[PDB]
């Protein structure tokens, strides 16, 4: 079958290059960790408004100062 | 005598297809063959003016 890879390949090399391109692009992001970081990105652009919550017992977090050590970590995109 | 033209196999290796089928893929011919062939245009042009210049004749 080895050499079928090579004497296809010298008579139509044009639906080859279709498969090559259709190949290894289903495959890839399977395998690369910079996916997952397209769907990061992706998770804290704040479209609508943040509402706030109330007090009540709890008090888990976030107190009303935003500029406190609050919330989670979505400030590695400015060192990126 | 004779002559045979167009009577030739092709190679039909490894090593010349990638030769061929960077012809018909990537365009080697059809650029190195008539984008360059044409321009060319760099002669000077060979009009005779005629109501004032006149083309040569014989006696
Ligand atoms: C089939 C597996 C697909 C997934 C492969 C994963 C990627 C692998 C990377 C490429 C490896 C090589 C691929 C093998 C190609 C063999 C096909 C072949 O030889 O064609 C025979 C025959 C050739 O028969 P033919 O003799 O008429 O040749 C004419 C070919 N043209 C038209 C180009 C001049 O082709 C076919 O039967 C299929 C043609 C339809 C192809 C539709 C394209 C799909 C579009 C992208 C999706």
């Amino acid at each position: 079958v080895a050499a079928f890879l090579k004497n296809v390949w010298a008579k139509e090399p044009v639906l080859v290059a279709s498969f090559a391109i259709a190949g290894l692009a289903v495959i890839l992001p399977t395998l690369s960790p910079y996916t997952k970081y397209s769907l990061m990105i992706n998770r804290a652009t704040p479209y609508n408004y943040p509402v706030p919550l109330r007090d009540d017992g709890n008090m888990p977090d976030v107190p009303s100062h935003p500029q406190d050590p609050q919330g989670p970590s979505l400030e590695w995109l400015k060192r990126l | 005598t004779y002559k045979y033209v167009n009577l030739r196999e092709p190679s039909m290796d490894m090593k010349s297809v990638t030769d061929r089928a960077a012809q018909t893929l990537l365009w080697t011919e059809l650029i190195r063959g008539l984008g360059m062939t044409l321009s060319y245009l760099f002669r000077e042009p060979a009009t005779i003016n005629y109501p004032f210049e006149k083309g040569p004749l014989s006696p």
